[PDB]
């Protein structure tokens, strides 16, 4: 019965070290997704704080320019 | 000089994928 | 003994098992929470690219036709 | 054309398997 | 080899114990990641729907009321 | 009512320590 329990026992290391790639090939890849993804919510959220300050200095500047026609 | 950027996961995400199949190759059968 | 030593290899193979499918559950929650993040960062970036497309247009269209007034 | 995101139903479901793996330690029974 | 079958043993469910921490900790910190893209996104689609809305309803005033002067 | 950024490094190293600790978990097998 040993040798049947040390085989049995090689057989589940083996699928266990498997596992084991699996999965960190699994979190590196999500990790590296969490990269993208802030990087992206960064970018656009940059681009439209750049969006809304033009409009609201541009908006506040017309005001002041058309106001002192009266 | 900034633009409006995108984002592409598919890569990661078949990536996913493989490693939910080479999580589903190391199930034991009793034996 | 020897038939302590197989139970507790059956135990082993046994809990193997169950986190192997934690496993495939957790990933697969990964992969479909990064398609909706990854969706709606796509939605809300082209809703931001039409909205600054619309001002654009618009306000260079009144530049010319005011412009054009003098 | 605006839209919202909304992970809750997935955040739930890691919390399952991460409670699923706290229920997979193996005692050592010896 | 008794001796060696359960030292073998007790080795396999030690490092099955250690990487089954490594990944609760994994999952865990991914769940938190979420949360946070979660509350970035929706928080940042906010204020883009802020900026149309107000955008929007005050040039269809100035329509109107601009419109009375005609 | 705010334009906010997103920060996940902290996450981020969490992780990568998470997926050393994965590798120093291998087997040998011996």
């Amino acid at each position: 019965t040993q040798q049947v329990l040390s085989e049995n026992q090689k057989l589940i290391a083996n699928k266990f070290n498997q596992a084991l790639g699996a999965m960190q090939t699994g979190f590196t890849t999500t990790n590296e997704a969490f990269r993208k993804v802030q990087d992206a919510v960064n970018n656009n959220a940059q681009a439209l704080s750049k969006l809304a300050s033009e409009l609201s200095n541009t908006f506040g500047a017309i005001s002041a320019s058309i106001g002192d026609i009266i | 000089q900034i633009n409006v950027t995108f984002l592409d996961l598919e890569y990661e995400m078949k990536k996913l994928e493989e490693a939910i199949k080479k999580l589903e190759e190391s199930y034991i059968d009793l034996k």
